[PDB]
């Protein structure tokens, strides 16, 4: 009840209580008013983190050693455009029976929590984590941090979130700046570092 | 009290707890009959004063650098007309270490940060003093009333100790803030008709009066 | 004096239909509840008995409705500046067709995007939009882009309004009510200022650029508007006495100001127009003229009038009490004021579509035939509707605010004490040119048939002749020099004069003789207007009781019948009065446009050549042939349909396919009309018995429409249908010749 | 919003949202197929 607001001096919404990990009373739609919109938010929003933090490490890491020269990789705009082992569609029709089958468990679970945690083959296995959209199990927390007090886990699981969501504002401005200025996204930072006055849109 | 074009309406409200009151309403803007939206007469006040303490701040920055110039103490390339220093390209401009539109920018982030939490003063009293703001939300308490927040930021001298001088000086500011936004208003008009700064225009009123006089100017 | 926050803002009463009313908030037993939710929908006065609610609700609806106008303007600007061939048309505006709206090619639909001109396909418009940008000096689509933004911000600016005067600040009923200062400020500020403004911009704008266009400069070499502003020194070249700026006007000296404030009359020889000078000069006198009128009623102030005390003052021998009391009436009902500013508006729109066809006030506009008789057409049937419209709401009055215990008046009383003498003296009226006026076609009909053409009512065998209008027209036309000395030239060329203006090869306009057709058509005008009144007056006249119903006032205002009694009650409600008006209104504009429509292309509009001879598009033949019905028949309506019935294959083949549609939509509402309710109740009985039979059958039990409905469905369709086959047919007649 | 989903459900906007994608389905079926008079296969 006393936590920072993103409006200081204003009121959180009824529906935000501040038990969520990231929660700072920011609705002013109101887009999660009833719970299970609430949920089916946390869940998109969590496996949006996590699809924009790879997406950002993919395509900043490698244009940055690229422009230092030490590798020699295409831009990330058109890598779509190169020619591989087999034409797109086939692999784009891999990717779907992979990730149907990889999300497809994943929609059980929020459905019917903890219906999906063993293995259909060697039921001597199987996931560890309470929790929908955290998992565990020695296949995602291998290292066994992903457990604990509800302070251990409060903190690791904002530290999550806080850094999902900085990742999709750099992803998407990625985007735009390779549509606008018509150039790699480390070019732009050389350019408004060497200017800064002036290296602006 | 003294009174200024004052009627038996404007009279019925304008009791004299408001610093620099005459009674002077004509049309009747703060009846407190049916007070509601912007015409409020506790934020009729409140804009009077901060209307007038910003255009007390533009009305000499908008001659200081002009002055300077003619007195010869200031670089000619940076003695220039306040409507050719930028703020119309059209009329003129000067370059800065960044272009216009990105200062425009910065000024707009920073203006926001300050005028909302003004804002939410107001409509909090004492919000502002609770959340963490590097610390500094120590000092920036209020004082519940929104036109006098007082403390160590805002009154650092600590003067207006008795509260006869807090009186006086509130008149003085209330006066000083209407002579200003007087002034104001002869800037932008006294502009569009002689083209030409306000300082050169006094400076063309003492040379001749009558040959360079609106009769002569309009 | 306002009320902060009075309705919260949410979605809840959304998914409750019919919450404004509590019959309808129950639930849909039946089908009537859906049916019954929208015919209600905007009837306030029955949601809440509380003025000041009613009036906050009103207040809101009127920002939606300008949001709506302004998108549609934007709408309108943006179609020019995209999709338009007008930069092409301002080169050649008598050579080239305006078009504004182009076809995707779908379904091989694209036949419509036929040749227009300029190296452009697709829809001709015929509203006239090109006339009024060219007009204003607009010469780059650049500037249509700039007015279409700006509309949509004022657009979402007057929603914004909308929300905000009804859930932040929503006025009370004081200030409502404050009809001096209302009247103040719409002739001082909205008429007065902005005839100022527009007079301000013709003066720095219009006037330089068209004098650019009409010397034959090229538009891409004319100088913007904001070099005229900036340079004196141009518009001193074009304007001398600019030189002298504002000196004149404050001295008086005001005659030097002729050279832009001219007084001519007439039309400019170049683009077939009015002279932008005098249209300036009337704009500045209207604005002192609004501006000088909006300083009579009292405010705060002391000075000016009281509209009680000047209504309390006007009272007779004859009339006993006078206005004394209708200021309360006025003040209280919101029902009469919207019936008396609708009838005013209509015979404005009336009076508006009558002026612009013989003064035609836009370059190039009166050699564009197709752009003068839509306008006109339009502009006469919004009149008529907005028309009827106010008697219907002055019976709605009549019906529910009608108390003489708190609210009397003598001269309502007085009407409503000898409605008798007044009815029956309009019925011998109407029978009197019924007889008089169609009466004479049958003698033509009945005498040509006959074989006896010399006992015709014709301009060979027995004139009529319509001296009176002869008389004005010759007093119009000799007014230069005798009774307006000021003025150079007659208002209108139509009065007489003799001077013909051509502009391009065809005819702009000329003098209009007047015979023994025009005074037949005329009564014919006066007979059905005289009929739509008697209908419409009896309906408002015994809205209360009758004879046959003393407690009418008691079944309301919209009610079938009182059942088969006192040898039967079919439609005594005033709300038939209405239903049974409309269809005279229909007629009376009919004939009206028909006739607007031969006398032009008959005896104005055609061709001219070189050696100055006149060939009219149907040669004259109104004079001879209008006299009969048969004339009708065959020279109007056989000959003219034949550009529609045979625009198949062509780029016109829309109007003709909206032809075909148009009559059987029209023919379609026959069936509501001619039959009743119990039948198709009990049809539906049958049909509900085989869904029963397949376990089908719906929970909202089917029910047919009410008697009221029926009715209203069946005057909907047929007025649909009508005015749809006249503009199908106008259109395609009118473009292709 | 459960208030604002009710509101979607409703009968004429339900019919609108599907009479619409209807008609664009049918468009684009006689833009990839045009003139269609017998069923060949
Ligand atoms: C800033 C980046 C960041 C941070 C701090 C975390 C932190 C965490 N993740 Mg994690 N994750 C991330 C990015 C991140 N993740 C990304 C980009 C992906 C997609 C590849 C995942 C996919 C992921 C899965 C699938 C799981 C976690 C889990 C966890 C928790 C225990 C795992 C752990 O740290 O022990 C190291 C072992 C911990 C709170 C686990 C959890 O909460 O369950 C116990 C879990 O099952 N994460
Ligand atoms: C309210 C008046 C109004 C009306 C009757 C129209 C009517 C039309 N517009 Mg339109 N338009 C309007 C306002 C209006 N517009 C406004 C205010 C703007 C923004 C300034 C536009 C911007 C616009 C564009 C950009 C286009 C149209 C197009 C069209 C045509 C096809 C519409 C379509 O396929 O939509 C389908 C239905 C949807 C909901 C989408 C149609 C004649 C199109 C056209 O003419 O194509 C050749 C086209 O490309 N309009
Ligand atoms: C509300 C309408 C309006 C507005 C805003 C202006 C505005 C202006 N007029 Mg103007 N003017 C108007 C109506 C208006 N006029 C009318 C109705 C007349 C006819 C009597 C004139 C006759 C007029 C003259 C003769 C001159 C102006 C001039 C000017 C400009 C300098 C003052 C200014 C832009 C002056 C100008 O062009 O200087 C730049 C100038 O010499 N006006
Ligand atoms: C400024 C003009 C104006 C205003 C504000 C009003 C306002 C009002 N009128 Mg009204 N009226 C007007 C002009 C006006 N009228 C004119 C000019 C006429 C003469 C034709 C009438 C005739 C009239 C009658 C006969 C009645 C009213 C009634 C009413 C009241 C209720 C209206 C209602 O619920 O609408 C409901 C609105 C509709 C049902 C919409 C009708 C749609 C039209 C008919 C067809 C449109 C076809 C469309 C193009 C097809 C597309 C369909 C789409 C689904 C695909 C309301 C106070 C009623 C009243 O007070 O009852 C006590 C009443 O009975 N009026
Ligand atoms: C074409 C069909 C038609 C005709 C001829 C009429 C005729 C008439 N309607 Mg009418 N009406 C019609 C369709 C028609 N209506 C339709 C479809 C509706 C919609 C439901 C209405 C709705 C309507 C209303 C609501 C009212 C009328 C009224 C009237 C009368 C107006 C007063 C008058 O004397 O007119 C002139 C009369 C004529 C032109 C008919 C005479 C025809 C010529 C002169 C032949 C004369 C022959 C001569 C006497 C010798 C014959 C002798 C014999 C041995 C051969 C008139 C009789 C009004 C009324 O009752 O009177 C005020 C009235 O209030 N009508
Ligand atoms: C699922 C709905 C449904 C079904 C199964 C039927 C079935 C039938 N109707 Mg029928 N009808 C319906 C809706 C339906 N109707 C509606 C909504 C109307 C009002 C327009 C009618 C009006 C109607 C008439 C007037 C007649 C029938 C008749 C018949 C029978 C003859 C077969 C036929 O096609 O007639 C033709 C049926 C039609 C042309 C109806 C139009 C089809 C509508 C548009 C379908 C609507 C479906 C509905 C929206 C379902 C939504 C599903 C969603 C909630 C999941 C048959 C048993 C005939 C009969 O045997 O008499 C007893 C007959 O004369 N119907
Ligand atoms: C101008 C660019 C453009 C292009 C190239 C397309 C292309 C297409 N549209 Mg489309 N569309 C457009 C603009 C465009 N649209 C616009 C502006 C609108 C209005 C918002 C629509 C609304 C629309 C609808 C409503 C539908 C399409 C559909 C389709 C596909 C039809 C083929 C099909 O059914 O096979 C199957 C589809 C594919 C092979 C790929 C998808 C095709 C890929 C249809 C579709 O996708 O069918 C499933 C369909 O139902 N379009
Ligand atoms: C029950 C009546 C009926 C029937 C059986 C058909 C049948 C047909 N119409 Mg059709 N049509 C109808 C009424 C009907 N129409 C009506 C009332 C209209 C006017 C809105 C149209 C307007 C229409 C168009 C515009 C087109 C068709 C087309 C077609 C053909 C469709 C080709 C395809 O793949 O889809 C098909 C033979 C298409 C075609 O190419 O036909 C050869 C086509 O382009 N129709
Ligand atoms: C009859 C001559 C026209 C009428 C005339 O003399 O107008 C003037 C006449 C007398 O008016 P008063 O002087 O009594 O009242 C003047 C009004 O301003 C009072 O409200 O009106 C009547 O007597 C009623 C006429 C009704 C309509 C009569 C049939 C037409
Ligand atoms: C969702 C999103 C934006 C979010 C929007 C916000 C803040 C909305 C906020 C609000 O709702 C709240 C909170 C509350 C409401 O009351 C109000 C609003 C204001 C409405 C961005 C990104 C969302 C999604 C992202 C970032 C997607 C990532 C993409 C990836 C993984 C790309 C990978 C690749 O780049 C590689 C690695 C290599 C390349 O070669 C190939 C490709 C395939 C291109
Ligand atoms: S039900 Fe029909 S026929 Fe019978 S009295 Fe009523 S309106 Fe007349």
């Amino acid at each position: 009840p006393d936590r920072p607001i993103w409006f200081p001096g204003s009121t959180p919404p009824e529906w935000l209580d501040g038990s969520l990990p990231g929660d700072f009373g920011f609705d002013p739609l109101g887009l999660s008013s009833d719970p299970d919109s609430l949920k089916w938010n946390v869940q998109a929003e969590i496996v949006h983190c996590r699809w924009a933090m790879l997406g950002a490490a993919g395509i900043f890491i490698p244009e940055f050693l690229t422009k230092i020269g030490i590798l020699n990789t295409p831009s990330w705009y058109t890598a779509g455009e190169q020619e591989y082992f087999t034409d797109k569609t086939t692999l784009f029709v891999v990717e779907l029976i992979l990730i149907g089958w990889a999300e497809g468990r994943r929609w059980a679970d929020i459905i019917k929590p903890g219906s999906v945690n063993t293995d259909p083959v060697f039921p001597n296995n199987k996931l560890t984590g309470t929790d929908v959209g955290y998992p565990g199990g020695l296949w995602f927390d291998p290292l066994g941090w992903g457990s604990g007090s509800p302070a251990k886990l409060k903190e690791l699981r904002t530290k999550e979130i806080k850094n999902g969501r900085l990742a999709m504002l750099a992803v998407m401005g990625a985007w735009f700046q390779h549509i606008y200025t018509g150039t790699g996204p480390i070019d732009n930072l050389f350019a408004h570092l060497a200017d800064p006055g002036h290296a602006t849109i | 009290r003294p009174l200024w074009f004052a009627s038996s309406q404007s009279l019925s409200y304008l009791d004299g707890s408001l610093p620099g009151d005459y009674g002077f309403d004509p049309l009747g803007l703060s009846d407190p009959e049916g007070t509601g939206g912007f015409i409020e007469p506790r934020w009729l006040a409140y804009g009077e004063i901060i209307n007038g303490r910003f255009a007390m701040l533009g009305a000499a920055g908008a001659i200081a650098p002009e002055i300077l110039g003619k007195a010869g103490l200031i670089p000619a390339e940076t003695a220039l007309p306040w409507f050719q220093t930028g703020v119309i390209p059209p009329a003129g401009t000067y370059t800065y270490w960044a272009d216009n539109y990105t200062l425009f920018v910065l000024e707009m982030a920073l203006m926001g940060f300050a005028e909302h939490r003004r804002l939410q003063d107001w409509y909090n009293p004492g919000s502002m003093g609770k959340q963490y703001f590097l610390g500094l939300e120590k000092g920036l308490a209020g004082s519940g009333n929104p036109a006098y927040p007082g403390g160590p930021f805002f009154n650092p001298l600590g003067f207006g100790k008795d509260e006869k001088s807090l009186k006086e000086l509130k008149l003085k500011e209330v006066k000083n803030g209407r002579l200003a936004m007087l002034a104001i208003l002869g800037y932008f008009i006294q502009g569009l008709v002689t083209g030409v700064g306000p300082y050169q225009n006094l400076l063309d009123h003492l040379a001749d009066p009558v040959n360079n006089n609106v009769l002569t100017s309009l | 004096l306002v009320d902060r926050d009075p309705i919260k803002t949410s979605f809840e009463e959304w998914a409750k239909p019919g919450h404004f009313s509590r019959t309808i908030a129950k639930g849909p037993d039946t089908t009537t509840w859906i049916w019954n939710l929208h015919a209600d929908a905007h009837d306030f006065d029955s949601h809440t008995s509380d003025l000041e609610e009613i009036s906050r609700k009103v207040f809101s609806a009127h920002f939606g409705q300008l949001s709506i106008i302004f998108l549609w303007l934007s709408g309108m600007y943006f179609h020019g500046a995209r999709f338009s061939n007008y930069e092409a048309w301002l080169s050649d505006p008598t050579h080239i067709g305006p078009s504004a709206q182009v076809v995707w090619p779908i379904v091989g639909q694209e036949i419509l995007n036929g040749d227009v001109g300029g190296g452009f396909r697709g829809i001709q418009i015929t509203s006239g939009f090109f006339q009024i940008w060219r007009a204003s000096g607009i010469t780059s689509e650049l500037q249509l882009y700039c007015t279409a933004i700006g509309a949509l911000v004022f657009a979402a600016l007057m929603l914004f309004a909308g929300w905000f005067h009804y859930h932040k600040a929503a006025p009370k009923l004081a200030w409502f009510q404050d009809v001096e200062s209302m009247l103040n400020h719409h002739l001082a500020g909205l008429l007065g200022l902005g005839s100022l403004s527009w007079a301000g911009h013709q003066v720095h704008v219009s006037l330089p650029i068209n004098q650019f266009l009409n010397a034959g400069v090229d538009p891409k070499e004319i100088p913007l508007p904001h070099e005229f502003i900036l340079n004196r020194d141009l518009l001193a070249q074009l304007y001398p006495s600019f030189a002298e700026g504002a000196t004149p006007f404050f001295t008086l000296n005001w005659s030097k100001y002729s050279e832009f404030l001219t007084f001519r009359g007439g039309l400019d020889p170049v683009t077939g127009g009015l002279w932008l000078t005098d249209i300036a000069h009337h704009h500045l006198a209207i604005a002192i003229l609004f501006l000088i009128a909006g300083h009579m009623y009292r405010t705060n102030w002391g000075i000016g009038h009281g509209i009680k005390d000047i209504l309390e003052a006007h009272k007779g021998p004859f009339t006993g009490q006078g206005h004394k009391g209708l200021y309360e009436i006025l003040t209280t009902s919101w029902h009469a004021q919207l019936s008396l500013n609708l009838a005013m508006l209509g015979s404005l729109t009336i009076i508006v579509a009558h002026h612009m066809y013989s003064m035609p006030p836009y370059p190039y506009l009166a050699t564009d035939y197709a752009t003068q008789l839509s306008l006109f057409t339009h502009h006469m049937w919004i009149g008529g509707f907005l028309i009827v419209g106010a008697a219907a709401h002055a019976a709605i009055f009549m019906v529910r605010d009608y108390d003489p215990t708190n609210r009397y008046n003598d001269l309502l009383d007085r009407v409503l004490r000898h409605r008798d003498a007044i009815i029956s003296h309009l019925n011998w009226v109407c029978i009197f040119l019924g007889f008089h006026s169609f009466g004479l076609y049958i003698h033509n009909d009945t005498m040509s048939a006959l074989g006896r053409p010399q006992d015709m009512f014709s301009d060979t065998a027995i004139q009529l002749q319509p001296v009176f209008a002869q008389w004005i027209q010759n007093t119009h036309a000799l007014a230069p020099g005798v009774t307006a000395p000021g003025e150079t030239a007659s208002t209108s060329l139509t009065w007489g004069g003799g001077e013909l203006v051509a502009v391009g090869g065809k005819v702009a306009l000329l003098p209009i003789p007047l015979g023994t057709a025009d005074f037949l058509v005329h009564h014919i005008h006066a007979f059905t207007i005289h009929v739509t009144v008697l209908i419409l007056l009896k309906g408002v006249l015994f809205a209360r009781s009758s004879r046959l119903i003393p407690d009418k006032a008691n079944l309301g205002f919209r009610f079938p019948c009182d059942g088969p009694g006192r040898g039967g009650t079919c439609q005594v409600s005033a709300w038939d009065h209405v239903f049974l008006g409309l269809f005279w209104m229909y007629n009376a504009i009919s004939v009206v446009i028909f006739h607007f429509s031969w006398k032009m292309q008959s005896d104005v509009w055609g061709s001219i050549s070189d050696q100055g001879v006149v060939t009219h598009i149907t040669g004259g033949n109104f004079a001879q042939s209008s006299i009969t019905i048969n004339g009708w028949l065959r020279d109007f309506l056989w000959a003219q349909a034949s550009q529609v019935i045979q625009s198949y294959g062509s780029s016109l083949s829309a109007y003709g396919l909206f032809f075909l549609g148009a009559h059987f939509v029209w023919a379609f509402s026959l069936m509501f009309l001619f039959s009743g309710r119990g039948y198709w109740q009990e049809l539906i009985e049958s049909i509900v018995w085989a869904h029963n039979k397949l376990k089908v059958a719906p929970a909202t039990q089917p029910r047919a429409l009410s008697i009221i409905q029926g009715r209203a469905v069946g005057v909907t369709h047929y007025l649909l249908g009508g005015i749809a086959t006249t503009w199908a047919f106008f259109l395609a007649r009118i473009i292709a010749v | 919003m459960r208030d604002l989903k009710t509101y979607l459900s409703v009968a004429p906007v339900l019919s609108t949202l599907w009479f619409g994608s209807l008609a664009g389905l049918l468009i684009e079926i006689n833009r990839l197929f045009p003139d269609a008079l017998t069923f060949p296969f």
